[PDB]
């Protein structure tokens, strides 16, 4: 629908009732091109372009590949933080067909012989021994709701990952917060590590970086000092919902991440 | 609503039925591997369709029927089941123990007054019973309104109907094969689209038809017959072949059915009678004749057929039981082909070219991912002696280019005659029709007879013990 | 506002419609396959437009018409509908049952009136009622404004419209085909958008025309003659077939509806009247006509027919019966073949060229100097006969510049005797308009004919009947 | 203020319309798919354009008028209505039924005048009214200032002219088709744009015109005929055909239509008149005349015709009723066409090698696929006739170059005239012809009677009975 710029920074209304996860709105590539008012974001238009087929049959059989665009809706933000915030919304969401299309396309043909694709197997609705796995019926990731034909498993299938984070979208944060963003430059291990490590306060908690990264400032903190700080990792506070609000946040090797994400995580 | 039939999900008749019906809405469902299933989904969709537009809380009259079969049905039935046939007797047991099994399971279907029926006849054959009787045609004393024949080759067709009219019945139906190869004085012939092929009874011993077998010889140069024969005629006998059953049919009562537009029925009382084709479907035909009371109009005395497919009758040379000899073949061509045959059919073909410009038109291979298919639009074992009809067809026309006449004048001269000019190949084009002269007034029916009781105690036995039992 | 139709949604024929239609809507819906969907689809809209034009509260009269079809509508119609057809009692029975089935569900129409009007009716039959009566159009005794004949063959023009104008009737309105082909003296033709065939009785033995049959002869030299013909013309019997049902014609009464411009009525009273065009859709034409009393200006005989498409008219040689002889056929093109067409014309070009090219146009036309598919194609079966009527036709262009004559002079050779070129057929191109002689003044309509009933007691009492059901 | 015109939303025939109307602007707008849209149209705009042009606060006259199509008008009409043809009197039950059907609603056009008036004519069929009359334009006695004439060919124009002058008229008009065809005394000729045909009775049976019909039972040989004819020359009568209407008129008042530039009328009373062209468009013209008392200027008796396309003239070859003979055609084609040829004509070419060309140009062009010449310039069933002329007329180009004669000289053996078959006026020329420019005979075709009969009167009278 139409977009507002409220004396410079842009703010997108959610009016059309199309379909929205969250409170992201979804549109096509060539939408967006057409639009003067979406000049920002254009260049991402472009590179999710090249990737929109209706299909193909015969010899050399397809199947339609559509893509889309997600950008933020309903809050008044600066124009730089538009940009970002669209480039990691878009991307989860057309990271998700891409394996369901690989799953799919194996179903219906022959998987090759030459390749590692005979980790997949078709298997039996009735003996379902994996805890998810992927159909063919509706192509999605389901538990346990008689998915007939013959169900296909595989190495992926056993944790659906990509299905994993189709959801976290509906708990995106839209608004930054604003706060002083400070950081720590350098080769990290010298004083960054023990800033949450020696002189870490009592509400903190360990979240950043690897599961590894995680465990080993608690570990750290707890042998040499204490103060019991738990540990939470990136992926499962990213993913699962969140408690009472940190009093100090001591995330390290954020960088590694993308801006986009971190600006819902604060 | 939608409508299941059995036929195989890939197949290229369900294109056909459902232009055919566009009322409906079909959907395959195949249980049984028939080799007549083509066959047999037209019926079905038959009945519906007359259901659909005939009155409730009126009684019919269903001539010569299996009572196995309209049992489920929520109309009224009356059934006359002669015992003249061979498979009677499974017909009526088949009966009598579904209908055993059926009571008390089934709410509303009149299922309690049935038993009764069964059992009351039974006991008497001569009684009349609503939904049962062993009469025929002609002696059947029930009044209706509504009479519905089906597949039906056994019987005069104008002596029947007055019969039906004399009771009060004002509606008639028919369901069959299409009488306009027998019009013609055919030898042979086939319905490719429903795998049945029809031939004479004195070339039952041919080599290169539908339907023949012969052996292996070598032929010696001589032999003597008592019979000198010299003359090849069509005789009254008819064998039919449908998918793997042999069913035996007569040419007079096959030609009574290709009734005329308007005819008068005359006799002790007077009817005006008239007949439609509504539904037509590469071979099978559905039939309305409406009766009423009185004598109005004129008669003219024609039918008219309209042809949406090709229709080719051509001469062809075999030898039967080892003797060359000449008779004539029909059949019937889709009007895909026909079409796209119009260029070459301009000059002089030899059969050679025509046979394998036809396998090129008709042949397609198909790939599907990584699978590989064969399709064709018509049978490959009439495309020989299709292709030998446009050959001759193709010179018989150029031969009337040269020979140009004069308008309005007959050429007859050294002698007072005129020279009859040969003919080898009929062929009908779609969107043409034909015509032919019948009769249109019919005076004498009378036919009387005697009833007799076409049962047996062994058999009569059995179905009382079959039908004993507490429910 | 739209109008429905029952046509297949994939058909061509929908933009002719809508071309001749401008100022409705039509859209596809379809129920029945019917074989002449193309044929009711343009009486259902001319119905429309013709109630449109003319003002409510005017009394309308329908000249041997089905009172089923006027049953739901605002206008008062009477039918005038005597007993002289097969089809008449179905046509009867149908209208009470169908009366009867709405007593009380429809109380707009005048549903009482009418069936009060048909029980006074069926006590005496020599009652004049508003709705319903058992005469003639020369016996019916009810003054109205309005007369409409939809698909009328069987009446005289003039003597049937002077008997409605003395009763005070000032407009008319006349639905069916086109009469232009049997003012040239056709033996058969053909209109191929409605899947219409028409042909004369001595020629129903032919081989290549659209109603014909024959069989398989081996020839016979010479032939046995009781009697002698030579003679070969047009009788007065014509034959039609609309798709699968028969009609016969006469020649003098088709011809008596082909009006002209201005003519005068002459009797006891007098009247002078006109005739006009308002649509025309590939044969089938819309008439009205307006009388007013009195005498006024001058006739001159001469009528006028518009060209929006090719017709041809070509001779050629056929076998009837086993014997060679040559007539006449004629036959319509569409406009878009003709245009393409003219390129080639301008030299010498043999019957085989001219089919394949036909057959190649008949896929791809150039338009706008772009290229796309013909979408207005003609029936395959009559190629052949117009691909030779093209070549006559250029031949005999050329023979007319090679005899340049002086200008101003007619060579005569006291008797003076003058030679007659040969023609061998009539070509008129898109946008060109044909004229003929033919009668404009008439004065004898003295036809003192009494009236009978035609009714009978069983009828009667069916009739009787099915109005008894009250519920 | 826009105009809507009955015909199809992509017809070649609105940029002809609308270059040739530059003051308003044309919108199409189709309901009724008549055989006739195109003719209908101009004279549609044609009204509009003399309504505005006029004072509208001068009384007008109508010769032969349909008053129907006057009612919704804002100006004065006269309509002077005699009963001389079977359509007439349609048209006056038409006139009445619409009267009394729009009483009481439109109260501002003068309705219940016109329905007074009416009354009276019907009460006595002799008096003169200033809306209905029922003399002819001789015997009118009304006295106004402006006349129109529309599609009328069965008046004498001086004669006409000279009883209109009398009762103080200054100014009149005249819409109707162009009469420079039957100057040139053709045979027969076609209107190709308009889709109209016209031809003579002798020629009724020819093959290969646009107004004919012929037979096919033929092929003998000796005709015995009591008459030694050896003429063809045209006749008076003449018939038309506009889409599927005929119309019979004469040659005699055809011609008297094509007036000079300037002409004078004398009898009792002197005028000096003056001719000219406003709007020309195919075929259609329209004519502005104005009269002036007394005698001024001398005379010189000439018609000059601007043609903006191609007018053509040729002879042909046809058999009628069997016997082959010959006679002159006519018809028009357009500039584009005739441009695109001058090449071509340089040189001796074969009519059939002509007849491809024109094909190609007509139906087989493309520029960028935008506008090219709509795959329709011209109708397919005059090529032949055209592809003729062009030939025939380059071949006669030559030969007046291999025949060079001296200067200001000419040769007596007696002299010998060359023969002529085609004659072309190429656009941006002009034709002149000879008339006549002095009128003096006052006939007087005075014999009154009145042409009403007493049924007719009784159906008006009771449609105007109830006043709804
Ligand atoms: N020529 C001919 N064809 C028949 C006759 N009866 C049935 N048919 C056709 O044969 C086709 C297949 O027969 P079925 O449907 O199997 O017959 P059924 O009623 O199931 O019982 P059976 O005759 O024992 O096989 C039917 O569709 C009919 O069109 C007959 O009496 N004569
Ligand atoms: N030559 C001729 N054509 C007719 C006549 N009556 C109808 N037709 C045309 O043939 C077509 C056949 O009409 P149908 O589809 O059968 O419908 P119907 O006329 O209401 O009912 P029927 O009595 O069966 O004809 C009509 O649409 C007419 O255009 C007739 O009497 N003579
Ligand atoms: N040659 C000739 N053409 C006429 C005449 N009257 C009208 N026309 C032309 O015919 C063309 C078509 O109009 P018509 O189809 O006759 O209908 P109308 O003019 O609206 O009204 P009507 O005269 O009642 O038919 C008009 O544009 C006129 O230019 C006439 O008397 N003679
Ligand atoms: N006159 C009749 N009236 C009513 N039903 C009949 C009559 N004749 C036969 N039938 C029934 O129709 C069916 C045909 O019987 P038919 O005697 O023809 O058997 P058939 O010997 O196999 O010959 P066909 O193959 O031609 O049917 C039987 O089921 C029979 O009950
Ligand atoms: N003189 C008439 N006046 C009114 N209606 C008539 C007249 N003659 C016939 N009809 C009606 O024409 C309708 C059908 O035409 P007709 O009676 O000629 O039947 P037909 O013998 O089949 O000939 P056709 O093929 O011309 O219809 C009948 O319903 C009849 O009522
Ligand atoms: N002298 C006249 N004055 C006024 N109107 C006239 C005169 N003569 C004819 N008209 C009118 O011109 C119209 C054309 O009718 P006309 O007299 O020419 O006979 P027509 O044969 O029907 O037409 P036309 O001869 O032009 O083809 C009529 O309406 C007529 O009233
Ligand atoms: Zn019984
Ligand atoms: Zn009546
Ligand atoms: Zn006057």
């Amino acid at each position: 629908g139409i977009i507002e710029t409220p004396r410079g920074a842009i703010k997108v209304t959610a009016q059309p009732t199309d379909h929205v996860v969250g409170e992201y709105l979804v549109l096509s590539p060539q939408t967006v091109l057409r639009s003067q008012k979406l000049s920002l974001i254009h260049a991402l238009a472009e590179q999710v372009k090249t990737c929109t087929h209706s299909g193909r049959a015969g010899r050399y059989a397809v199947e339609a590949y559509d893509g889309r665009v997600l950008v933020p809706s309903g809050y008044a933000i600066s124009p730089e933080d538009f940009q970002s915030l669209s480039e990691s919304a878009t991307m989860v969401y057309n990271e998700r067909e891409f394996v369901n299309r690989k799953l799919h396309h194996i179903a219906m043909h022959g998987p090759a012989l030459n390749t590692d694709e005979e980790s997949y197997e078709l298997v039996r609705a009735e003996r379902t021994e994996h805890e998810y796995v992927y159909d063919v019926d509706q192509r999605r990731c389901c538990k346990k709701e008689e998915a007939a034909g013959l169900v296909l498993v595989g190495d992926l299938t056993n944790p659906p990952y990509h299905e994993f984070a189709y959801e976290g979208l509906k708990i995106r944060p839209a608004c930054p917060y604003k706060i002083a963003v400070i950081g720590v430059f350098g080769v990290p291990g010298s004083g960054k590590s023990a800033i949450i490590k020696n002189l870490v306060t009592r509400q903190d908690l360990v979240t950043s970086g690897k599961k590894e990264n995680c465990q080993e400032i608690t570990t750290d903190v707890m042998r040499q000092r204490g103060l019991e700080i738990s540990a939470r990792t990136v992926d499962s506070l990213l993913l699962n919902g969140c408690n009472r609000p940190v009093d100090v946040l001591y995330v390290d090797e954020a960088f590694a991440c993308h801006s986009g994400t971190l600006l819902a995580l604060i | 609503d939608p409508v299941y039939v059995d036929i195989d999900a890939d197949s290229a008749f369900l294109k056909a039925l459902q232009r055919a019906y566009p009322m409906f809405e079909v959907e395959p469902r195949q249980v049984t591997p028939n080799d007549a299933a083509n066959a047999r989904a037209f019926s079905h969709l038959a009945i519906k369709l007359i259901e659909q537009e005939i009155d409730p809380d009126s009684t019919i009259l269903d001539i010569g029927s299996a009572p196995a079969r309209r049992m489920m049905s929520d109309r009224k039935y009356h059934c006359v089941c002669p015992m003249r046939s061979a498979e009677d007797p499974e017909r009526l047991a088949n009966y009598a123990r579904k209908l055993a099994s059926a009571a008390g399971k089934v709410l509303d279907r009149n299922i309690s007054g049935k038993i009764g029926d069964l059992q009351a006849v039974m006991a008497v054959p001569d009684t009349e019973t609503p939904t049962f009787c062993l009469h025929t045609d002609v002696s059947c004393r029930q009044r209706a309104d509504v009479a519905i024949y089906q597949d039906v080759y056994a019987v005069h067709a104008p002596t029947s109907l007055y019969h039906q009219a004399i009771k009060g019945v004002r509606l008639a139906y028919w369901v069959g094969f299409d009488t306009t190869p027998f019009m013609y004085n055919a030898m042979a012939g086939a319905y490719p689209s429903y795998s049945t092929n029809w031939a004479d009874e004195q070339v039952l011993k041919a080599k290169n038809i539908g339907l023949c077998s012969t052996d292996l010889t070598e032929g010696r140069r001589g032999k003597l017959s008592i019979m000198r024969g010299k003359k090849l005629e069509p005789c009254d006998r008819v064998l039919f072949s449908v998918g793997s059953t042999l069913y035996p049919e007569s040419r007079k009562l096959l030609k009574s059915w290709h009734l005329p537009s308007v005819f008068h029925l005359k006799g002790k009382l007077s009817f005006t009678c008239r007949c439609d084709t509504v539904v037509s479907c590469e071979g099978y035909v559905v039939k309305r004749i409406t009766m009423s009371p009185g004598l109005y109009g004129k008669t003219t005395g024609y039918a008219v057929t309209h042809h949406a497919d090709g229709f080719l009758m051509c001469k062809t040379t075999d030898t039967v039981d080892g003797e060359r000899v000449s008779f004539s073949v029909c059949t019937y061509v889709p009007a895909t082909i026909c079409d796209q045959m119009t260029g070459i059919l301009a000059t002089e073909v030899t059969p050679e070219d025509a046979q394998k410009l036809l396998v090129g038109l008709n042949q397609r291979i198909v790939v599907n991912g990584r699978t590989q298919r064969n399709t064709n639009t018509m049978k490959n074992y009439m495309i020989p002696v299709v292709a030998q009809a446009f050959s001759k067809w193709a010179k018989e026309c150029r031969k009337d280019m040269e020979d140009e006449k004069l308008l309005g004048v007959r050429e007859r001269t050294c002698l007072w005659a005129f020279k009859k000019q040969k003919t080898h190949t009929v062929y009908k084009r779609p969107d043409t029709q034909s015509i032919q002269k019948v009769q249109a007034e019919f005076d004498s029916f009378v036919v009387p007879s005697l009833w007799s009781s076409g049962l047996s105690i062994p058999l009569r036995t059995r179905i009382k013990w079959l039908l004993s039992k507490v429910p």
